[PDB]
């Protein structure tokens, strides 16, 4: 009474999903992670700081 | 930053598991197949047993 | 600093492929029986055969 091809088809479509996204998001998530670092640091706040 | 970083966290566990869905689907052909025969097993069990 | 950012990049990996563990100890236990039970019926093909 395993009943885990529930728990795979679960996985396939987190999986799934998570390669829809890949392709939906790819190219923004490459040119965002050279530069991730600037986020933390605003140009008003620039001076206040 | 912090949404950003977040991203880039989540965003390696999705292409490292993203590979995985044809591994699941010959998984899960094979579970599928597997439970048709425990199904039949116990359909003919439980015929026999009366 | 690209070796800390590529040891960063596989932590996330290194996490999920080790989660992979118990899954796969119910897949070696089912396979091991089949394997016993292919080396059975061999056995009782060659057996009856002679």
């Amino acid at each position: 009474l395993i009943d885990r091809v529930e728990e795979v088809r679960e996985e396939m479509d987190e999986a799934q999903e998570a390669a829809r996204f890949l392709q939906q998001h790819g190219s923004a998530l490459t040119k965002l992670e050279p530069m991730v670092a600037v986020l933390q640091s605003d140009p008003q706040q620039h001076e206040q700081l | 930053w912090q949404s950003a970083r977040e991203l880039l966290r989540d965003w390696p566990s999705q292409r490292h598991l993203a590979d995985r869905v044809q591994p699941l689907r010959m998984r899960l052909s094979e579970l599928e197949q597997r439970l048709n025969n425990q199904q039949n097993a116990e359909r003919l069990l439980s015929e026999f047993c009366k």
